[PDB]
């Protein structure tokens, strides 16, 4: 459970500018993802995460500690937005973007660990602002005008998309990296078999359940989803 | 790692079955109101329909229930405390849907009447823009927010109205509508001794 105050402590000085240079930047640049950070001297590394990842994986010790002190302060970064502490996510939203994070996520490069402080950094970063709140199923106030003449299942959730206020949602298509990352791992004839893919396999679980539990999905998808589920489980 | 995903995966299974459960009042409706439009511009044909939904594309999976079974079978085996908590809990109401979606089904309000109406649309209003208020308490807590929630309040309280029968009806809308959690959300509110505004308003929610 979120600590307001020594929270609150860190997020003012962490984030504080003169503290800047531990704090490794991410930038979209023309798309690709390149990360700048600075040496324990006065250096200025530039690199790009995916020859990072593959020199990762031939040996490198630099690209390793580079890669571990990333996905650290990203799981910090996680860790401090926790509880909707405003000041942070500000600052965090603004210096990631949903669609970088959407880009690092997605893409099969980069390391499982990676990844999964992705997806974790996208629930309590995004997902978990305040234009939004838990939508209760079953709600027992109902209109005589609304109730139709003859109902479906697209015609229940007809109503459900026009109460809904964002024209274009903006995590439809982490719904849709979702759906296929499950399909993917059902698919497998081991849903549980590698350990690193289990942290991943997690993250994603516990980023559509959140999702689900703030109305995003329709009846029909919640549908496709829940036989999904099914077959991973078993 | 693994079995907290498993537990999650029951979790989002729970709530995924209540919707149904909302689809199933509202097919119960819509045949009502098909029914009272048609004969008033019977009771046989709205039985026999209501009887056919329970027990197919509803269904959980395509198997006709016994993945489902399988599966919570499966986990109640295992050895975690919580998963076989929920295992049991979903088993359970898988063979009581009948008893579950009729017992919802009784309480159920129409708002047939106009004012009836206006006082949703002024309720929900009301309520959408103190919950978004509550939210940000924090900025506000220690204004033009105070004299709006202020405000606010007033209006529902006038709003509660007179009359047994109104009284109730009332009572039951609200009800309906949860305005009681936004209310405990509000006293529950941090704050600071020796604030003439907070105490008027807490005053009002009381």
């Amino acid at each position: 459970i979120a600590i307001p105050v020594t929270q609150e402590l860190i997020c003012k000085c962490v984030l504080d500018p003169k503290n800047s240079d531990i704090l490794i930047r991410t930038e979209l640049r023309p798309e690709e993802v390149w990360l700048t950070w600075t040496d324990k001297n006065n250096e200025h590394h530039e690199k790009s995460v995916r020859q990072l990842a593959q020199e990762a994986r031939a040996g490198n010790a630099h690209d390793e500690n580079v890669l571990s002190y990333y996905r650290y302060q990203l799981k910090l970064f996680a860790r401090m937005c926790l509880d909707r502490q405003y000041l942070a996510i500000d600052e965090i939203s603004q210096q990631l973007g949903v669609d970088l994070i959407f880009l690092c996520m997605a893409d099969e490069m980069l390391p499982f660990d990676l990844r999964a402080s992705f997806c974790h950094l996208m629930l309590h970063v995004h997902v978990d602002r305040d234009p939004q709140e838990l939508v209760t199923p079953v709600k027992f106030a109902r209109l005589w005008t609304e109730i139709p003449t003859a109902i479906t299942i697209k015609d229940y959730d007809s109503n459900l998309n026009a109460s809904r206020d964002d024209k274009k949602n903006k995590f439809a298509n982490t719904m849709e990296f979702v759906e296929d990352y499950l399909n993917n791992v059902v698919s497998e004839a081991v849903p549980f078999a590698n350990e690193e893919k289990n942290k991943l396999t997690f993250e994603v679980v516990s980023l559509a359940h959140n999702l689900i539990y703030f109305g995003f999905y329709s009846f029909s998808e919640l549908l496709r989803l829940t036989r999904t589920l099914l077959g991973i489980i078993d | 790692v693994v079995m907290e995903t498993k537990l999650k995966i029951l979790e989002i299974l729970q709530f995924i079955l209540n919707v149904r459960l909302d689809y199933r009042i509202s097919y119960l409706l819509s045949v009502f109101k098909k029914e009272f439009v048609e004969v008033f511009p019977n009771l046989d044909r709205i039985g026999e329909q209501a009887e056919a939904m329970f027990g197919s594309m509803l269904e959980v999976d395509d198997e006709g229930g016994r993945m489902f079974l399988r599966v919570l079978i499966h986990l109640t085996m295992h050895d975690y405390a919580p998963l076989v908590s929920g295992a049991l809990q979903l088993l359970f109401k898988h063979f009581s849907q009948r008893q579950e979606a009729m017992h919802t089904f009784k309480q159920v309000q129409l708002l047939i009447s106009a004012q009836d109406v206006e006082n949703y649309k002024v309720i929900k209003s009301e309520l959408d823009r103190l919950r978004t208020m509550v939210e940000k308490s924090e900025l506000w807590v220690d204004s033009e927010n105070y004299q709006i929630v202020k405000g606010i309040l007033e209006r529902l309280n006038k709003m509660c109205g007179v009359g047994e029968q109104m009284r109730k009806k009332q009572q039951r809308l609200l009800k309906n509508m949860d305005a009681h959690k936004v209310m405990l959300d509000l006293l529950q509110i941090p704050y600071d001794k020796g604030d003439a505004k907070m105490m008027e308003i807490l005053r009002y929610t009381h």
